[PDB]
C-alpha cells in the first residue's frame, strides 16, 4: 500500500514480478539491490475515498475561541463536560454536515462523531 | 372547420390573439350610438348578416391579383382575422347578445 | 492518452528568466539532492500517510532519467534566456539563476540553497494539500492577501 | 441484443416506406404500417446468425407517373464501406437498370467514397444516409413544418406572380437534413406551409443552394 | 451516462500468481466455484490481479446487473480481458479482472494495467449517452410543458406527466431511442437543432428561445419582430451569426 | 501577545497569527498591512476599567494620551488575516453579559461600530435607516457640497 | 460570528426593518446586498447597447417595399408579408377568439 | 421561523436530514432554509399590508 525505499541510494524501489518464483519484488532501478514484496498489495485507489477525518482533526482545535462547544455531549475518556464541535472543514468531503467534537481541557484530545 | 382550423393552430388553448381591430368595442359602440334596446325583438334579417360577412371578406384585401397563388395568399393571410370575424359577427349571436338593428 | 493515462498528475514549475516549464524533481536535484528520500523528505513532512505518496509518484517517474546534478543544471540551462554555446556555461548560468531568481527572500548567497529547498517543497507540499481537497484554495480578494 | 437490432431495423425500414412514400413513389399502405411483430413474422427474428443478413432488406419501389425511374434501398453489411463495395453496387445499378438507389450506412464513409459518390451525377445518383438518421422521422416533428417540393411550371408561375429573379428568394442548403429526406437538387424550389399566430398560415418559398 | 467509477467503490492491483492462491479472505469461495470448471484459461492466468468494488446503491439505483457490466467491459475491450464477479448475495459486490490469457500463450504488466484502470474508469460508457451530465425529472405546472389533450367533449384537458431535462444535451441518440416522444422533444441549443432538424426548426425554435427569454421577465415585445429577427438571422439559408 | 501588549521587544504594529489546523504561526512585520485598533477582553471582563477612562477625561494637561493607552495593554491593532482569528463581540453590555449561552471566549469588543463608517459616510445621519444605494449615492454627493 | 454557523442571523436575514433600523452586521450585509445590486446597473449597460448596436447594423436595410414584400437591401426577400399576415404592429389590439375553447 | 431554522439545522448536525434527488446536502439544506425564511418574510408582509 506505502511507498518503500532502497537501502542503498535511498531511491524509491519499483515493483517486479519474481517470474521463476512468482513472487513479488521490489528493485530499485538504479542499483541492484532487491527486497520480496510482504504486503503482496501495489495498488489501492478509494474512489469514493470515504476517509475518517478524525485522523485529519488536530487535538489542538480544542484551544480555538472562535468555535462553538457545548457542554451535552460529555468525553469518554476523562468524562469532562466540554465539548468543542466543528464541521468537516474540508473541501471535497462530499456532502457531510456532521458535527465532529474535540474534547476540551488539557491533553485529552479524544474525538468522538455522532 | 374554422373551429378545426384553430385547434391546429392554437394547442394549449391560449385564446388571447393580436388581431387589428377590435369587434367587441365596435359592437358595443354602434348600440350607444344607435340607442339598441336589448329588451326589444331585433328588426334585423339574419340572413343580411352572412351576406353583410361574405360581401365584407372580400373588401378586405391584403394581397392584389387574380391568380390563384394570390387567392391563396390572401386566404392564408386573412385567415385568422377572418375566423375571428365571422365568430364575433355569427347570425345567432346578433340575434341572442347584441340585438344589433 | 497513454502516457497521461498512466501517469496521473505530474507537478511542472514555472521559473523565472527560463524559456518554459520544469518538472520539479530536477528542480530539487539542482538544489544538491540526489536522492529520493531526501527530496521526499522535504515535500511529504510525513510518510505514514500513503495518500501523499501516490500523488507525488507519478513527477519522480517524470524526472527518472536525470540522476545528476550537474546533469540537470544542464538540462535548466538549455533553456535559458539563450542557450549557452558551451555546456559548463549553461551549468554556471542556471547556477546563478538558482541562487539569484530563485525564491531570493529565503537567501541569495551559497548555503541559502539547503533552506531554498524546505520553502520551495512547502510549495509543493500546499500544492498537494489542495489536490487531495484538505485545504481550500485560496479567495484572491482577500484582504489579508492585499498589501 | 438481436431485440434492439431487429427493431432498429424495423425503424430503419419504416422510416424509408416514408421516405419512399414522400416522394412520390407507390408504397401500398401495408408497407407504410408493419406492426413490429409482422416484420419480425417477416424477415425472422434475430438478425446475428439469423434469418435478415442486412441483404434482402434491400428495398425496389417504382414511381406513380412512370414506373421505369423506380429506385433502390441498399442496406451494406460493413460497419464502414469503401470505392470498391459502392462499385460492386452500381454494378448491381447498371445491371438493372435502374439510375436512383440509396445507401444506409452503419457507422461511416471512407471520404474517396463520398467523391466517389459526387462522381458520377448523371448515370446513377447515391445518398449517403447514416443509420440514426433513418431511426427517426424528423419532418414528424412539431417544428418542422409541412415541406412541398415545387414542380417547374409552379416554381416560374411563382417567380411571374412576384416578379422575381430565382437569386431573390431565401435559400436552403442542399446539405440541410430536410433537402436529403426529399431528396432535392441544385436550382428547386421548395414550399414550406407553417402555422403562424397572426395570419394563421403562411408560406416560405426556398430555393435549394 | 454513467462510467465504471461512478459504481465503483475502490480499485486495488494484487498480485496473485495461482487462482486459487487468493490473499483475500473473501475470494477464495467463488473463485473456486469458477475454477472448478474452469474455461477460457487453457492458455494460462495473468498472475496479475484486478479487484474493484461496487457499492449496491450506485449498482441498483440505476439497476444494474453484474453480467451486464462483466459483457460491457469484455465486450469493449475484447478477448484481452477477463472479468469474473460475485453473485448478488456477497455483501461486498466485488469484480475481479484479469489481462489476455492468450497474451501469456513491452508495456510491462502493472503498467499496462494501471493505464486499463484509469482508462476504464473514464471511458467505460456503461448506461445512456456520453455528454449527458444528469437528467431531472418532474411533473410539470406550467400549461407550456403539460400535455393538453382535446377530449371528446372537444374541451382542452391538461394532463399531467413526468417530464426529463438534461444537464448537457445530444439530440439525435435521445431521439432515436425508445420510449421518448419524438414529436414534442425539443433543446435550447440552436446548432444541434440545425444539424438535426434542419434550418426550419432552428426558425421556429430560435423564436421560442427569444420570446423565452423576452417574456420571461414579465415583459411583452410584439411578435412581428421576433419573427423578423429569425427571418434575417436564417434567411440566407444557414445561420447567421451576428458578428 | 504580552511581548507586543507591553512594547518591548515587538511593535504594536507587527501581526502575529496561529492557524491551528494547519499548525502555522505567522509573524508579519510587514508593511502595508491595513489594521484597526480593539479592546482587549479578559474572560468576560474589559481590561479597560473605570481609572483609565478617569484619566483620559482629564487628557488635557495631563500630557496622557491615546499612546499611553495602548502601553497599558488595554487597546490592540489588529489586522485583517488576524481577525480570522478573533471573537469580536458589538458592545461590551449587550455581548460580555450572560444570556442564554451563544459565546463565552470572546477575545475583543469593538470600540464603537459606527466606526466602520469612512469619512464621507460619516456626515449621514441615520445610515441604517436607509437603502444602502442611498448611502452610496450620499458618499458621492457629499463631496460636491458647497461650503 | 462563530465558526459554522448557518443560522438566520450569521448568514444575512435581516430582522429588523428601516423605520426600527438595522444593526451592524445586518447592515454590514445589506451594504453588500446593495453592492451587487450597483454592480449590475454598471455592467449590464455596456453589453445592452453594443447588443443593440449589432442588431441595428445587422437589421439597418430591411425595409417594406410597395409590393409589402418584406425585403433588404439587395433585393433578397426576407418575408413575402410584413409580419406573415401583411400588417403594421401599432393599431393591433388583444381579442379572444371565442370559436376556440 | 428561526426556530424552525434551529430545528432543521439541529436536524442537519445529526444527518437525519435526507437529500432530495437531484441535490446534494448543502443543495437541500439551503432549499429547506429558503423555504423558511420566504415564508417568514411573506407572511410578515402581509399582515403589515393588513
Ligand atoms: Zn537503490
Ligand atoms: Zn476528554
Amino acid at each position: 500500500v506505502g511507498i518503500r525505499f532502497c537501502q542503498e541510494c535511498n531511491n524509491m524501489l519499483y515493483p517486479k514480478e519474481d517470474k521463476e518464483n512468482r513472487i513479488l519484488l521490489y528493485a530499485c532501478r538504479n542499483c541492484d539491490y532487491q527486497q520480496e514484496a510482504d504486503n503482496s498489495c501495489i495498488y489501492v485507489n478509494k474512489i469514493t475515498h470515504e476517509v475518517d477525518e478524525l485522523t485529519q482533526i488536530i487535538a489542538d482545535v480544542s484551544q480555538d475561541p472562535t468555535l462553538p462547544r457545548t457542554e451535552d455531549h460529555p468525553c469518554q475518556k476523562c468524562g469532562h463536560k466540554e465539548a468543542v464541535f466543528f464541521q468537516s472543514h474540508s473541501a471535497r468531503a462530499e456532502d457531510a454536515m456532521r458535527l465532529y467534537y474535540v474534547c476540551t481541557a488539557p491533553h485529552c484530545g479524544h474525538r468522538w462523531t455522532e | 372547420e374554422d373551429r378545426e382550423v384553430l385547434r391546429v393552430i392554437f394547442p394549449t388553448g391560449d385564446s388571447k390573439v393580436v388581431l387589428p381591430c377590435n369587434l367587441l368595442r365596435m359592437i358595443w359602440n354602434a348600440q350607444k350610438i344607435f340607442h339598441i334596446n336589448p329588451r326589444l325583438p331585433s328588426d334585423l334579417h339574419p340572413i343580411k348578416v352572412v351576406e353583410g360577412v361574405k360581401e365584407l371578406s372580400k373588401k378586405l384585401v391584403i394581397v392584389n391579383g387574380d391568380d390563384p397563388l394570390s387567392r391563396q395568399a390572401q386566404e392564408n393571410a386573412t385567415l385568422l382575422f377572418n375566423i375571428h370575424l365571422r365568430s364575433t359577427l355569427c347570425s345567432r349571436r346578433m340575434a341572442e347578445e347584441f340585438r344589433l338593428s | 492518452g497513454a502516457k497521461k493515462s498512466a501517469i496521473g498528475q505530474r507537478i511542472v514549475a514555472t521559473l523565472p528568466y527560463i524559456k518554459q516549464e520544469v518538472p520539479i524533481i530536477i528542480v530539487f536535484r539542482a538544489l544538491g539532492f540526489v536522492s529520493d528520500r531526501d527530496i521526499l523528505e522535504h515535500i511529504i513532512y510525513d510518510f505514514e500517510d500513503p495518500e501523499m505518496m501516490e500523488m507525488v509518484k507519478p513527477s519522480l517517474d517524470e524526472a527518472f532519467v536525470i540522476q545528476e546534478q550537474n546533469v540537470a543544471l544542464n538540462f535548466i540551462g538549455s533553456r535559458g534566456a539563450k542557450p549557452g554555446v558551451t555546456k559548463e556555461k549553461r551549468i554556471k548560468y542556471a547556477k546563478e539563476v538558482l541562487q539569484k531568481e530563485m525564491l531570493p527572500h529565503v537567501g541569495v548567497s551559497d548555503f541559502c540553497e539547503t533552506k531554498k529547498a524546505y520553502f520551495l517543497g512547502y510549495m509543493v507540499h500546499r500544492l498537494l494539500l489542495a489536490a487531495l481537497g484538505r485545504r481550500e484554495l485560496d479567495d484572491r480578494d482577500h484582504y489579508g492577501n492585499k498589501r | 441484443d438481436d431485440e434492439e437490432e431487429t427493431y432498429r431495423l424495423w425503424k430503419i425500414r419504416k422510416t424509408i416506406m416514408q421516405l419512399c412514400h414522400d416522394r412520390g413513389y407507390l408504397v401500398t399502405q401495408d408497407g407504410l404500417d408493419q406492426t413490429l411483430e409482422e416484420f419480425k413474422a417477416q424477415f425472422g427474428g434475430k438478425p446475428s446468425e439469423g434469418r435478415p443478413r442486412r441483404t434482402d432488406l434491400t428495398v425496389l419501389v417504382a414511381h406513380n407517373d412512370d414506373p421505369t425511374d423506380q429506385m433502390f434501398v441498399f442496406f451494406p453489411e460493413e460497419p464502414k464501406v469503401g470505392i470498391k463495395t459502392i462499385k460492386v453496387y452500381c454494378q448491381r445499378m447498371q445491371e438493372e437498370n435502374i439510375t436512383r438507389a440509396l445507401i444506409v450506412v452503419q457507422q461511416g464513409m471512407t471520404p474517396s467514397a463520398k467523391q466517389s459518390l459526387v462522381d458520377m451525377a448523371p448515370k446513377y445518383i447515391l445518398e449517403q444516409f447514416l443509420q440514426q438518421e433513418l431511426l427517426i422521422n424528423i419532418t414528424e416533428h412539431e417544428l418542422v413544418p409541412e415541406h412541398v417540393v415545387m414542380t417547374k411550371e409552379e416554381v416560374t408561375e411563382l417567380l411571374a406572380r412576384y416578379k422575381l429573379r430565382e437569386n431573390q428568394l431565401p435559400r436552403i442548403q442542399a446539405g440541410d437534413p430536410v433537402a436529403r429526406y426529399f431528396g432535392i437538387k441544385r436550382g428547386q424550389v421548395v414550399k414550406i406551409i407553417r402555422p403562424s399566430e397572426t395570419a394563421g398560415r403562411y408560406i416560405t418559398y426556398r430555393l435549394v443552394q | 451516462h454513467t462510467t465504471l467509477r461512478k459504481v465503483t467503490a475502490n480499485t486495488a492491483i494484487y498480485y496473485d500468481p495461482n487462482p486459487q492462491s487468493t490473499v483475500v479472505a473473501e475470494d477464495q469461495e467463488w473463485v473456486n466455484v469458477y475454477y472448478e470448471m474452469p474455461d477460457f484459461d487453457v492458455a494460462r492466468i495473468s498472475p496479475w490481479l484486478l479487484r474493484v468494488e461496487l457499492d449496491r446503491k450506485h449498482m441498483t439505483d440505476r439497476k444494474l446487473t453484474m453480467e451486464q457490466i462483466a459483457e460491457k467491459i469484455n465486450a469493449g475491450f475484447g478477448d484481452d480481458l477477463n472479468c469474473i464477479f460475485n453473485d448478488d448475495n456477497a455483501e461486498k459486490l466485488v469484480l475481479r479482472i484479469r489481462i489476455m490469457n492468450s497474451d501469456e500463450n513491452k508495456m510491462d504488466d502493472d503498467v499496462f494495467l494501471r493505464c486499463i484502470e484509469s482508462n476504464m474508469l473514464t471511458d467505460m460508457t456503461l448506461q445512456g449517452i456520453e455528454q449527458i451530465s444528469k437528467v431531472y425529472m418532474h411533473l410539470p405546472q406550467t400549461d407550456n410543458k403539460k400535455k393538453i389533450i382535446i377530449t371528446e367533449d372537444g374541451e382542452f384537458k391538461a394532463l399531467q406527466e413526468w417530464i426529463l431535462e438534461t444537464d448537457g444535451v445530444s439530440l439525435m441518440r435521445v431521439l432515436s431511442e425508445k420510449d421518448v416522444d419524438p414529436v414534442r422533444t425539443t433543446s435550447n441549443d440552436i446548432v444541434e437543432i440545425f444539424t438535426v432538424l434542419g434550418i426550419e426548426a432552428v426558425r421556429k425554435a430560435l423564436e421560442r428561445e427569444l420570446y423565452h427569454v423576452i417574456s420571461f421577465d414579465g415583459s411583452y415585445v410584439n411578435y412581428r419582430h421576433l419573427a423578423l429577427l429569425c427571418d434575417t438571422m436564417t434567411c440566407r439559408g444557414h445561420l447567421m451569426a451576428i458578428t | 501577545r504580552k511581548l507586543r501588549r507591553q512594547m518591548d521587544i515587538i511593535v504594536s504594529e507587527v501581526s502575529m497569527i496561529r492557524d491551528i489546523r494547519e499548525r502555522e504561526i505567522r509573524i508579519y512585520t510587514d508593511a502595508g498591512r491595513i489594521c484597526r485598533p480593539l479592546l482587549i477582553v479578559e474572560k468576560q471582563k474589559l481590561l479597560l476599567k473605570k481609572r483609565h477612562i478617569d484619566q483620559l477625561k482629564e487628557r488635557e494637561y495631563n500630557n496622557y494620551s491615546w499612546q499611553d493607552l495602548v502601553a497599558s495593554g488595554v487597546v490592540e491593532y489588529i489586522d485583517t488575516l488576524e481577525e480570522e482569528t478573533v471573537m469580536l463581540a458589538m458592545t461590551p453590555d449587550d455581548l460580555q453579559e450572560k444570556e442564554v449561552a451563544y459565546c463565552s471566549t470572546y477575545t475583543h469588543c469593538e470600540i464603537h461600530p459606527s466606526m466602520i463608517l469612512g469619512v464621507c459616510a460619516s456626515i449621514i445621519p441615520f445610515p441604517d435607516h436607509n437603502q444602502s444605494p442611498r448611502n452610496t449615492y450620499q458618499s458621492a454627493m457629499g463631496k460636491q457640497a458647497m461650503g | 460570528f462563530i465558526k459554522d454557523d448557518y443560522g438566520p442571523e450569521s448568514r444575512g436575514f435581516v430582522e429588523n426593518s428601516y423605520l426600527a433600523g438595522l444593526t451592524p452586521t445586518e447592515f454590514f450585509f445589506h451594504a453588500m446586498g446593495g453592492r451587487e445590486g450597483l454592480i449590475d446597473t454598471a455592467v449590464k449597460t455596456a453589453e445592452t447597447g453594443y447588443i443593440q448596436r449589432r442588431l441595428i447594423k445587422s437589421m439597418e436595410s430591411v425595409m417594406v417595399k410597395y409590393d409589402a414584400t418584406v425585403r433588404n437591401s439587395i433585393n433578397q426577400v426576407v418575408q413575402l408579408r410584413y409580419g406573415e399576415d401583411g400588417l403594421a404592429g401599432e393599431s393591433v389590439e388583444f381579442q379572444n377568439l371565442a370559436t376556440l375553447k | 421561523a428561526k426556530q424552525d431554522v434551529i430545528e432543521v439545522i439541529e436536524k442537519a448536525h445529526n444527518n437525519e436530514l435526507e437529500p432530495t434527488p437531484g441535490n446534494t446536502l448543502r443543495q437541500t439544506f439551503e432549499n429547506q432554509v429558503n423555504r423558511i425564511l420566504n415564508d417568514a418574510r411573506d407572511k410578515t408582509g402581509s399582515s403589515a399590508q393588513k
